[PDB]
């Protein structure tokens, strides 16, 4: 299963909002998680199953699918949002991450 | 959950080197423990997995490095020890070590660059 | 020596893909394949039976797909006989609907030979029945269906899957049998879904398809050496028939393996048609095409006989089947009988001296009866037709007769029953009520009856032959005969008064004129009392010029008009037939 | 390397607990089955090959209680063998799977898990036991897609989600009857992988197949050859050939083993109630062309009684007219009505009895729940079928009449359709059932004061009208439409002895009888398909 990522870069400021999308080459049923890769090195995972969050993580993150579309939606972009950001299915063997995306801003 | 990884270098090729991790905040021997690397060029890849005390500690690894990357643990310690074989042909990553693969890749460490 | 050839056979999205085979007689061919091999398409093909290319050269005479017919036979895998009957007679009857020659010697002649080279004549005498409720085995209704095959003298042979739906015994009990009739100067190609490993060395030759194309073809010990020469070789105790079906087979659970298993199969048929095998089955093919010196193609036994002929054999077949099965003939004669006794249990009589029940129950055992009568039709045509529908639409693929014929044999066959029914019903139910004792209105009620039954039981008849399902024509009968009474009959809707679409659909149904006569020949000349609300009908005449003004002058041809029915729709039967061969 | 290799063997799901076991020592079987005799334990798969199975049921039917009567011993887990210790200790998957259509994977998984766990379980842990038994058997691709036999799954996928069914209360003991039946040849390798995998861990799979040819015989753990119900092998399969040819009966090359030797010779009761009228009402509100074809049917059989008795228009409706108008009003429905709860009866009966056979309820639970279940969409056939016909007949008008013959023909109805589910449940067979639903509604529409007016019955037609609901139907019509406008045509009848809530009173008592019978017929006659 090939994962393809949508931005490969984007740019934003404060104040407006952004949507990642991954798509999957086959059918996962909801099963994607987002990670999150800091600049120094920190890797935190900050959404799983694609709807729920985890805990510990602003509230400014969400997750939604349209079709076969999985959209990470974050509202409200701060100083805490420059990092890369990856999609990752674990529906199937063996486990296939996603392109990346730069969100620099 | 803390987990931090330790032992990078820099080898030339033919030789052999041995990463240690190790974990803190939860039982070592119901949970998987994995190895996902992050080459420079990459995107990102997972290499090796350990399963937990059900599956008699068995390991896979992934077909690229198939026979030449060995993954053990130490209970007593809670440790998690990654021994390659012939790096630096195409072995040169951040190499990570993660918890749970199969319930979503949770609770990451730093990677050591090797 | 006979032989079989089919070159560069194709049919079409696309079932078959350049299929070409060569068998000759004393030898067997068997044919794998998956859920998706087309098998049974190439069988339908070669026994003529939606372009299809390619050539058939029989005995090295090219047959075009007209002659496929006459020399080809198959056998198919329902096996669908008739319960009231013996191996003897169902072979006779075969015969005497394919051979015409004469006196019925040569005819018990053929009969005693098909069993004793099948080994039917130890239960020649015994009724067929059902195997599990003590009858014969399903090895000897294989057997049954073998030998009235042969009765024909046949000389290619296909089959259906004969193996399957048996056990491991009769399984191979059939394919030993199989082996003897191709070893008696014969052809035959069977098709197997699961052999088993000792049936490997008992074929002459063995293909396999996969999506219409040929694999592999040909003698097992040649099998097993191009199957090593390729690079899989067979594992000890590993049944290699199920090991080559699988190593040519195409695994679609992902879109990985379905590409590898597409290319392994496609280098292994690309291998088979670069090895000897192929290149030698076409010579001897195109060899034994211009030799000029073999025989011709070898037809079958005797012609086609008559209609009226083939008509009464179906008839006596169809009589002799209802006659030995006493629990459909009690319920023909019965069924009537107890739907009037349920209703004299509840009536009991009428009060012919008061106004308090008299027209009332009338009109009510008039509409039981006329709602009663098609039902009663109906359930016996579906509890008995099917059957023979079964064994007609089974049977007139080899050419013995038409589905029509059929029809009109059972309707024949009905006729005489149904009337011996319907009289001892009214014979019976008819004096006890007490409704204008009388022989004409007896007479006239009988025949009022009588024909709504035979009415019911041939649209029954034509549903079903048009139909598959019978509870849906079941269903399908009941509605029409419940809006037919409600509507045509002018018992409860006025029809003086009704709108005109539903005056107009009264006109078109029988259950109107039924109604009319049961009127006209009750309310005639009986006298009524009430010693204001319901005493305006007095007399009988009232009541009828109510209903139905002018029905008594048109008695008679509502009659005819009755007799209308019946025969009409048995001929639109036919036609329906006519479509089944063109559904099918 | 024919097959598919590229799988996962992690385990996601093992047995937590003490290893089971089982023991069967000099059993003997009547009405073929002699001297049977073998032990198992937790940790391995045995497969029974041969001709196992007297009748109509099986070798495994018969060591689990089912089924005639044993004349040995059987040992489970320590204590002999009991249907309750049975019940709590083995599971059972046959070769035929009884699933909802209309329904997926996750949702089904869901519904046997809270019926199946205890009431102390949070919904986590009921979240986190499913999604372990949907990654336990590979099926997180289909989590969200129906079973319906409609495209729905494949074959191999609604085997994997009847065993995930059987294996969420996380049994000790697990039976299968032919898993590989009717499926092809690498989805069977893939399930008999998928069930060794499963034995991998601290569980006792037993496995009944009747032809190993190739490779499940290959992929076997501890066999057992039984002829004719006698016992040949009972060890490893790789060493079987070697056990013979110590006895003298090698194997051809090119020959199948085992065919050459075959040959030879809490939670409580309202969570129930609501977990089954959730499914039974989410099932059937998704089966668009039934609902379809019963609305057609019921607007079709309205709009022609309707324009046959037109009101409207020159000449008016009479009095028999009328009369004809209610009876058949009254009439019409109990045929499609008794047909369609017929067939949706008998098209769950096997389901039904596996259900209750197992112990997720024992027929409270059901009862009320069909009931609330074919409630809503008989109510709207009611609607269909009774008030866009008073406006076409050009009955009287006003409000409460309207709502009365409305209530009637509901109350009318809803005792036909509990009429038909007591027939359903009272005889196994589906003709049978319908032949005597057909015979008592006939019996009811003669016992009608329409036809024999409602007086010529002795003693027993006149019993049988004052349990009909038909006559009673009929006799409330006609007192809403013609008394008080009035009553002496009721009087010259026979129909103004009772008044309109007598006849409300009758319905009502009339229908709780049939429920009560529909009910004694669920609970002491077993649902055998
Ligand atoms: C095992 C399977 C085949 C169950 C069979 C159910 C069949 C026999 C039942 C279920 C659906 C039913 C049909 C569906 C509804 C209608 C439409 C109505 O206007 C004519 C009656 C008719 C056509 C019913 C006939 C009886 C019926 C055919």
């Amino acid at each position: 299963i090939q994962m393809t990522q949508s931005p490969s870069s984007l740019s934003a400021s404060l104040g407006e909002r952004v949507s990642l999308t991954c798509r999957a080459s086959q059918e996962i049923s909801g099963y994607l998680s987002w990670l999150q890769q800091k600049p120094d090195g920190t890797i935190q995972r900050l959404i799983y199953a694609a709807f729920s969050l985890d805990s510990g993580v602003p509230k400014r993150f969400s997750g939604s699918r349209s079709g076969s579309d999985y959209s990470l939606t974050i509202s409200s972009l701060e100083s805490e949002d420059l990092a890369h950001y990856y999609c990752l299915q674990y529906a199937s063997y063996p486990c296939t991450f996603g392109g990346g995306t730069k969100l620099e801003i | 959950v803390k987990l931090v990884e330790s032992g990078g270098g820099l080898v030339q090729p033919g030789g052999s080197l041995r990463l240690s991790c190790a974990t803190s905040g939860f039982t070592f021997s119901e949970f998987f423990m994995e190895w996902v690397r992050q080459p420079p060029g990459k995107r990102l890849e997972w290499v090796a997995v350990s399963r937990n005390e059900a599956n008699d500690y068995t390991t896979d690894y992934s077909a690229s490095v198939k026979g030449r990357f060995i993954v053990s643990r130490d209970t007593s310690q809670n440790i998690l020890y990654l021994q390659m074989n012939a790096l630096r042909a195409e072995d040169t990553a951040i190499y990570y070590c993660a918890r749970d693969a199969w319930m979503g890749f949770d609770y990451w460490g730093q990677g050591t660059t090797v | 020596p006979h032989s079989l050839g089919i070159l560069h056979a194709s049919y079409s999205r696309q079932i078959l893909k350049d299929v070409s085979l060569y068998v000759e007689s004393g030898q067997i061919m068997c044919i794998l394949g998956s859920s998706g091999s087309g098998k049974t398409t190439l069988l339908d093909a070669m026994s003529g039976r939606g372009t299809f290319l390619g050539e058939v050269y029989v005995n090295g005479r090219a047959l075009r797909r007209e002659q496929f017919q006459d020399c080809f036979s198959y056998v198919l895998q329902s096996d669908t006989l008739l319960s009231s009957l013996t191996v003897r007679e169902t072979l006779h009857y075969t015969a005497l609907l394919a051979i015409r020659r004469g006196n019925p010697g040569s005819f018990q002649k053929k009969v005693e030979a098909v069993m004793a080279e099948l080994s039917l004549s130890h239960v020649a005498d015994r009724l067929i029945g059902n195997y599990s409720l003590g009858g014969i085995s399903t090895g000897e209704r294989r057997r049954v269906s073998i030998a009235a095959q042969l009765l024909q003298d046949p000389k290619v042979m296909l089959f259906d899957e004969p193996t399957t739906g048996l056990d491991c015994m009769t399984a191979n009990q059939i394919v030993v049998l199989l082996v003897e009739l191709a070893r008696r100067n014969r052809i035959v190609v069977l098709t197997i879904h699961q052999p088993r490993s000792e049936l490997f060395q008992l074929f002459d030759k063995i293909a396999i398809l996969s999506f219409g194309e040929l694999i592999f073809c040909g003698t097992p010990a040649e099998m097993l050496d191009f199957f090593n020469d390729c690079g899989y070789p067979c594992p000890e105790h590993s049944n290699p028939f199920d090991f080559y079906m699988d190593l040519t087979s195409v695994d679609t659970q992902s879109k990985e393996r379905e590409i590898e298993t597409s290319k392994r199969v496609q280098m292994i048929e690309s291998a088979y048609k670069k090895s000897a095998i192929c290149h030698k089955t076409l010579k001897n093919i195109e060899r034994m095409k211009h030799l000029k010196t073999l025989p011709m193609v070898p037809f079958k036994t005797k012609d086609s006989p008559g209609v009226f002929s083939k008509l009464g054999v179906l008839l006596r077949r169809v009589t002799r089947n209802l006659v030995r099965n006493k629990l459909a003939v009690i319920t023909r004669l019965l069924q009537n009988l107890i739907m009037g006794l349920f209703l004299l249990f509840f009536v009991l009589r009428v009060r012919s001296n008061v106004l308090k029940g008299a027209i009332q129950d009338r009109v009510g055992l008039l509409y039981q009866f006329v709602g009663a009568t098609p039902y009663t039709g109906m359930l016996n045509a579906v509890n008995l037709f099917p059957v023979l529908r079964a064994v007609s639409d089974q049977e007139s693929q080899d050419g013995l007769y038409q589905k029509w014929q059929m029809m009109l044999a059972y309707a024949l066959h009905v006729l005489p029953f149904s009337v011996v029914a319907t009289m001892i019903f009214s014979s019976v139910c008819y004096w006890t009520l007490g409704l204008h004792p009388e022989v004409a209105r007896f007479g006239y009620f009988s025949a009022a009856l009588l024909a709504p039954h035979l009415i019911g039981e041939f649209l029954t008849l034509v549903l079903l032959g048009i139909v598959q399902n019978p509870n849906i024509v079941n269903s399908v009968v009941a509605l029409l005969s419940i809006a037919g009474v409600l509507v045509g009959s002018g018992f409860l809707r006025n029809i003086q008064e009704m709108p005109i679409p539903f005056k107009i659909i009264s006109y078109f149904t029988f259950q109107k004129y039924c109604s009319e006569i049961l009127v006209v020949n009750e309310f005639y000349g009986l006298n009524f009392t009430c010693g204001n609300p319901m005493c305006a009908f007095t007399q009988g005449i009232q009541f009828i010029e109510k209903t139905c003004p002018g029905a008594t002058s048109r008695f008679t041809m509502n009659f005819l008009i009755l007799y209308s029915f019946i025969p009409a729709l048995v001929i639109l039967g036919i036609v329906v037939f006519k479509i089944r061969d063109h559904l099918i | 390397r024919l097959f598919s290799s590229e799988s996962d063997n992690s385990l996601y799901f093992t047995y937590s607990g003490q290893p089971n076991t089982l023991e069967v020592r000099d059993l003997n079987y009547q009405v073929g089955i002699q001297n049977l005799s073998f032990k198992v334990r937790s940790g391995q798969m045995l497969a029974i090959i041969g001709s196992s199975g007297c009748g109509r049921a099986s070798l495994l039917d018969v060591i689990t209680g089912r089924g005639k009567i044993k004349s040995g011993q059987i040992w489970i887990n320590g204590q002999p063998s009991s249907p309750q210790l049975v019940r709590k200790c083995v599971a059972h998957v046959r070769q035929h799977n009884q699933l909802l259509p209309n329904l997926t994977v996750r949702e089904t998984l869901a519904f046997i898990a809270q019926m199946r766990l205890p009431r102390t379980f949070s919904q986590a842990q009921r979240d986190k036991r499913v999604e372990d038994v949907i990654a336990e058997l590979r099926l997180r691709q289909c989590a969200d897609t129906r079973v319906g036999n409609v495209r729905g799954l494949s074959g191999g996928e609604r085997r994997r989600v009847s065993i995930g069914v059987q294996l969420l209360w996380n049994p000790g003991i697990l039976i299968l009857d032919e898993p590989t039946s009717g499926l092809d040849s690498f989805t069977a390798h893939n399930l008999v992988k998928t069930l060794s995998r499963l034995a991998k861990g601290n569980r006792l799979v037993l496995i009944s197949l009747h032809q190993p040819r190739s490779d499940i015989f290959r992929l076997f753990d501890l066999v057992l050859l039984m002829t004719s119900g006698t016992p040949i092998y009972l060890g490893a399969a790789q060493h079987m050939v070697q056990y013979f040819t110590a006895i003298g009966y090698p194997c051809p090359r090119y020959s199948n083993p085992a065919d050459f030797y075959v040959d030879l010779t809490m939670p409580g009761a309202v969570q129930q109630f609501t977990t089954l009228i959730r499914r039974q009402i989410s099932n059937d509100f998704r089966d668009l062309p039934t609902l379809l074809i019963h609305g057609a049917e019921a607007c079709l059989m309205s709009m022609t009684i309707g324009f046959l008795y037109f009101g409207h228009g020159s000449i008016q409706l009479s009095f028999m007219d009328t009369a004809a108008l209610l009876f058949m009003i009254g009439a019409l429905i109990p045929f499609n009505v008794i047909l369609d709860v017929i067939s949706k009866c008998y098209s769950e009966r096997a389901m039904l009895y596996y259900e209750l056979e197992d112990g997720l309820y024992t027929t409270g639970p059901y009862f009320f729940a069909k009931i609330l279940g074919e409630l809503p969409e008989h109510c709207a056939y009611i609607i269909i079928y009774g008030m866009p016909t008073y406006w076409l007949a050009n009955l009287r008008p006003g409000l409460q009449p309207f709502l009365l013959h409305f209530l009637l023909v509901w109350l009318v109805v809803f005792c036909c359709r509990i009429m038909a589910l007591a027939a359903a449940a009272l005889l196994p067979t589906f003709h049978m059932a319908s032949f005597f639903s057909n015979a008592l509604y006939n019996s009811f529409y003669l016992a009608g004061g329409f036809m024999i007016n409602l007086s010529s019955l002795w003693t027993v037609p006149a019993w049988i009208s004052k349990v009909s609901f038909l006559r009673w139907c009929f006799e409330g019509l006609m007192k809403i439409q013609f008394s008080r406008r009035g009553d002496k045509i009721l009087s010259v009848m026979e129909l103004d002895s009772y008044p309109l809530y007598a006849i409300y009173l009758i319905v009502i008592g009339l229908s709780g009888g049939f429920m009560v019978l529909y009910y004694v017929s669920l609970r002491f006659i077993k649902q055998k398909p």
